């Protein structure tokens, strides 16, 4: 799946298909998906594998004809997208980042980081008198 | 001179568990007289 958390997979060798799988793991457990006070503040939390970004990456590596050297040996999961919704108003505020040429020292066998970061973010409107401007 | 001794055959394939693919090879004629 590139998910960063398994699935079963197994050969039946007695047909010609043989082949099942059962994605038991819907997401990675163990991360503190939202945020809360009873004031008002609350929010949802979201969260990729840096497999799929590399996956991503190759995508356009190989449409611009380039060569994969984004040299990062482990499906390290990360921080993609937050919503913070006001309880209040009905409003929110949705932040989302990427990165880029995930980075390891083959000799110490550790993380180096990215190569590039991206942020994006709008608020989300209970108003089209706000067209946002990303 | 060269003189042929055994041949064998391999097939990038993919076969069902237990199909027994069905194919056959034959020679016309050879050079030399053999």
């Amino acid at each position: 799946q590139g998910l960063g958390i398994a699935s079963l997979v197994m050969t039946v060798p007695h047909m010609s298909p043989t082949h099942w799988r059962c994605d038991l793991a819907l997401n990675k457990p163990w991360l503190l998906n939202v945020m809360n006070n009873n004031r008002g503040a609350e929010t949802c939390l979201f969260y990729r594998s840096s497999a799929q970004f590399w996956l991503d990456e190759k995508q356009l590596v190989e449409a611009a004809g380039q060569q994969p050297e984004c040299h990062l040996p482990f499906p390290m999961h990360l921080h993609w997208r937050s919503e913070i919704f006001d309880e209040i108003t009905g409003n929110r505020l949705t932040q989302e980042q990427e990165y880029a040429h995930g980075s390891w020292d083959g000799q110490e066998r550790e993380f180096r980081g990215f190569g590039r970061l991206i942020q994006r973010d709008t608020d989300g409107f209970a108003q089209v008198d706000i067209p946002t401007h990303p | 001179q060269r003189r042929i001794k055994s041949v064998s055959v391999s097939l990038p394939m993919l076969v069902g568990p237990y199909e027994d693919v069905c194919a056959q090879l034959t020679q016309t004629s050879s050079s030399y007289s053999t």
